[PDB]
């Protein structure tokens, strides 16, 4: 029909949000490790928990259901997989 | 037929044990209180012939399962109390405990995909070791309720030899519920969980939780599906240990026990497993030569002032006949040393051929003394030294055999930090613990799933 | 001989669809042999899967049934029969994980030798393929000449071809460990693997679970496959039955052909053969419903079927196809619901989406037979009722029958390697990927 | 097929006696049909027959081994087959008391369809009735010629008879309380009863107090029978051979027309095809050794078909007349013994203890059947080694082809229902009677 037009360049919008949640998580990822780096060589802890919390619920509270799974990417991205 | 003749003629304080236990009772012996000779020996005579806390082949079955886990193929969860008291020695409370370390395990059975050997600390935790004998105003340190009491009057601080048999009475009555509780319905998988998953609904951080959680529960309806049975999923075994420390006690508790074969061996018949203290293991004193002879599976808390050198020599002392599991070495470093000093300790025992189990401690060495002069530990300080301890074995690919923490299952403000954000000023509301500040109930079952996702890695 | 006979004399008596053109008199010289033979399944067996699909229907499990549109005498062999056990076994276990209930096994296997055709019209063979029960698939009047004595050639195949499944869920080729292992495998090895990944790790850490919670068990090394096809041929059908006896003495008419017998959208006439031979078996029995079925056929076939309000004993196929699901289904649902009967709820979303490619094979989109089974999924959770199960067409053979799936089957490969007698089946890897999908809608 | 090739040239290349003469070029078109249908059993199953046979050899279990003399297809329905699988289970669960072991259960089944016969023709020129793989019972000149079709006709039976024989075992035939009521209506109701009442009267207290122990388990609901038949005919064993691929990688080659196959008493030449053929196979193996045998012939029997030294994988079977056991067999078991192999010791108390009576027909008494065996176990006390299983032919059905037991069948009777087509069988009630005898003579 007319509908693939429409669909194929709402594609080409949903590839364009999707490098730039890409590139942000990338930076994000960055920003995360040198704090961790910065905050290890003062002789504090890999993770701080209610930090680790806060974000979680943050993002619930912003897009529901996925919002700790969300943050959760970011977190184990940011400061890597415990153990 | 010279085995026919023979059939039918054959038909119709052993050896050196007492030379050890004469050197070890002759060793210097920090910790000890102060009181009368002969009113202790009386005691000791007393508690020589009463029923043992456990029996020998309870002790044997362990020694298996400390096996496995130090082979690889499972993980230790100890725990509980700093320090029992007999006012505090209460169906409730132990029950409070129990379900803890049970619920706790069932999080990291899921996460080590191991079995999970349970050890309590309870059922003798009754003497703690002083930097000092006195207070500040002359007054005799409460020592644990094997040797006084907590209140601070003279009466009260005396040093009673008499406590030993209360601390056994209490001690039995203790383990005798906690073989009740494991074996009627509180140690049933599915009870538990429905208990995890309240965890997990009423937590201010279940979202930190709810994914493993779903995992888990998925990972059950999955068992039950495939058409497995009540089976072995109703019950489990509980362990209890304690601090070896008091002479007078553990020499009463000491039992002969002859195996299968017709093997003799003695073993301290106060708890299943017993450990060494940080003030208490010089290598030339009682401690750590009375562990060296008793059968028991050891435990040895090693801070940041241990070299790999010293690591290795307790290492031959306590396990000499190379046995897997017979030793733990727990590591109470401190979440800033762990990192540090542990890799070297691991590879030289590792290089000496000895398997003992790595168990971190994340307690004692994160205590500090808040504004309001309270005794704490920071959540965040306790994750990270666990967090540090695997850090270290996978690095080196060496086994993370266990975790050692104070918990109870009472809803106290002795911890600060968790997904209740206890502050200095929450710590007054409800401090209970006789020693040192516990985590509470949520604060361990928050720490359990952190523990599963560093297994899981 | 029962006072019985009268519901037999009956049903014999109505006009079948779908039936040969052969000698009668042969024909039943061909049945009284096989009313002495050994039969497929024995009746306790029938029994355990009756009370099995009551645990279906009342919502406390899953039924999966699948296999070849079409068996033959020629595919009938260990390699293919081995490697379509496996298959669904394989699928079972993902199902399993995900609806968190036991997952019934059922295969279309030994006795699927009979298909339905619009009226055996050709221009010089003019015999059109009616399965390997009646006639040969070569295009020449000798081959497609309709044969009663392929009944005992299909009898001898359906008894092989039991045996060795039964043989091999018995040995090791159902143990979950080893399945689970060939899964990891399909997930290693897919390009869409990566789809699959997370929930595969998640059944994995379930398995280690089970392990380290000190269960071993029986349950785990083996595993129940139960046999169905279409009753379609009058002859064999009624030649395999045979009464049996319980342990509390009731005697009851079972057809023996298989553990699970349905009827076919173009051979359902209330006043004809099938529907009246299904209402007379004591077998759980099928029905396949189209996308022109309204709720009042739907509740005049449960009536007529299940009789004796039997949660378990009729299962309705929804065949509607991934546009119409959603609008049919519900009243079908909600009607049969009201009227007090406790069927199982099963897709069949193969039937509904076939087509005929631009180079003339006949084909069905992965995306359209995933569709179906998602509005399925989607119907019941609206109505609160019980997804029950799926019927799907497949081969744990590398074809290229269906489109789409990871490898991304285009209408250009389908040439390459189409080998179905019969419907375009779904290969391993379009399968396993279908079943972690469905786990998935299970999950919800 | 490198190392194997070269004895497989070597066994084919051999003299096989006890052959049909028919069209060579026939019997290879047969073949090359048998070559791909699915096997009777599958190789992970005659692994584990094999595990089971090595702790029989090592004196930790025992082998009942029994059924029909002679399977015919007219024969192999649902009843007779039931009938002879309930007697066996029967029979095991008494000799599963006596032996304070494990009893592996081996049915004389699903091919046993090929005798020797003394001479070709008979006296008239007519051929003789070779077994219903080769000809007709029918003594005709048509009905007698050698048909290698039946090859195929003796798969498609076998296939429906193993297929059965596994549905009867998983689906309740074998559940271990069930047979125990069989065993007591059979105690109830025998002339004989008062005989067995004490040993059932043990065994059920033993049954009633695992219950009490509270042993609930699906160990007791279901039970293994493995199939066998004598290897005779060359076609049929060589179109049925497989290679099987183990879990650590190593093919090796199995005959799969059967769990075990054993060698005739007819057809054991060292030189000859069927000794080799054993050889080659990865099937557990049986031979029938007579009184004529030697220590040293026996020692190059074990050599030959056991050079790898697996204890179970040969059994001896040995059927030497009751009046002979005790002389022959003592010297050949110390020189097998001696020679370092671990066999199974196997009594056939049947074969060397057949006459024929006044009125023309063969038959076997009782008491000589019974004298076999307990010579046989007198044997292995003595040199204190391992009674390890017995063969006996039999059915469940009331038959008057053996003389004796607690009905007294004597000359007069055998006319009466006597039905084999090849030798005379235990009835029901004498296989039940010999299962308690020999479940004594394994208590001692
Ligand atoms: O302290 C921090 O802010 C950083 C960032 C971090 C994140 O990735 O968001 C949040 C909390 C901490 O556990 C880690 C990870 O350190
Ligand atoms: N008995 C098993 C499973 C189990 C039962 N209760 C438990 C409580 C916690 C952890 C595991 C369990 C085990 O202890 O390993
Ligand atoms: N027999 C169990 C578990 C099992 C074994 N093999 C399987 C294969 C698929 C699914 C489940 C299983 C069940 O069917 O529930
Ligand atoms: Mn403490
Ligand atoms: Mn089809
Ligand atoms: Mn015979």
């Amino acid at each position: 029909p007319l509908s693939d037009a429409e669909i194929q360049k709402y594609r080409e919008e949903i590839n364009r949000l999707d490098r730039e949640i890409l590139d942000a998580v990338k930076r994000r990822t960055k920003i995360s490790q040198t704090i961790g780096k910065t905050r290890m060589s003062s002789g504090g802890t890999r993770l701080v928990h209610t930090r680790e919390v806060a974000i979680i619920n943050q993002f619930r509270e912003e897009i529901g259901e996925e919002g700790p799974a969300l943050a959760g990417i970011l977190l184990r991205m940011g400061r890597g997989k415990l153990g | 037929h010279h085995s026919s003749g023979m059939s039918w003629t054959v038909d119709i304080l052993p050896e050196g044990m007492q030379q050890q236990f004469e050197d070890t009772i002759s060793r210097d012996a920090k910790q000890q209180p102060t009181w009368d000779r002969a009113q202790a020996e009386n005691v000791r005579k007393i508690l020589e012939s009463v029923p043992p806390i456990v029996v020998a082949p309870e002790v044997l079955e362990l020694k298996q399962k400390l096996a496995d886990v130090a082979n690889g193929k499972a993980f230790l969860l100890q725990g509980g109390d700093c320090a029992e008291t007999f006012e505090s020695n209460t169906e409730p409370h132990i029950r409070a405990n129990v379900k803890t370390l049970l619920q706790m395990a069932v999080v990291l059975t899921y996460g080590a995909s191991t079995p999970v050997i349970k050890m309590a600390r309870i059922a003798g935790q009754y003497a703690k070791p002083r930097s000092s004998d006195l207070d500040g105003n002359g007054l005799p340190n409460y020592r644990g309720d094997i040797v006084n009491g907590v209140e601070a009057t003279p009466e009260a601080r005396r040093h009673d030899p008499a406590r030993m048999i209360r601390a056994y009475a209490n001690a039995s009555a203790a383990m005798n519920l906690v073989r009740a509780l494991t074996s009627s319905g509180t140690a049933d998988l599915y009870r538990l969980s429905e208990w995890n998953r309240e965890f997990v609904a009423n937590s201010p951080a279940g979202a930190r939780y709810e994914a493993l959680a779903r995992e888990i529960d998925s990972g059950l309806r999955f068992m039950e599906a495939c058409g497995v049975s009540d089976e072995s999923l109703r019950a489990a075994d509980i362990y209890c240990s304690h601090e070896a420390l008091l002479v007078d006690y553990e020499r009463s508790m000491l039992r002969l026990a002859t195996d299968e074969e017709g093997n003799e061996e003695l073993y301290d018949l106060s708890a299943h497993q017993l450990w060494i203290g940080e003030r208490t293991r010089g290598m030339d004193d009682f401690h750590v030569n009375f562990a060296s002879m008793i059968s028991n599976p050891i435990g040895i808390k090693i801070g940041p002032g241990i070299t790999p050198e010293e690591a290795v020599a307790y290492a031959d002392k306590l396990d000499p006949n190379f046995e897997p599991g017979r030793l733990t070495i727990v590591a109470r470093m401190g979440h800033d040393k762990v990192r540090s000093v542990l890799p070297g300790v691991i590879q030289a025992v590792e290089a000496s051929g000895h398997k003992v189990i790595w168990q971190s401690d994340p307690m004692h060495g994160n205590t500090f003394t808040a504004s309001n002069g309270y005794k704490t530990r920071h959540f965040d300080k306790v994750i990270d030294e666990v967090q540090g301890f695997f850090e270290v074995h996978r690095a080196l690919g060496t086994h993370p055999g266990g975790i050692h923490i104070e918990f109870t299952g009472e809803d106290v403000t002795e911890c600060l930090g968790g997904a209740e954000d206890i502050t200095d000023v929450d710590l007054p509301g409800r401090y209970e613990s006789a020693c040192d500040p516990r985590l509470n109930t949520q604060q361990s079952l928050e720490l359990a799933f952190l523990v599963a996702e560093m297994l899981r890695n």
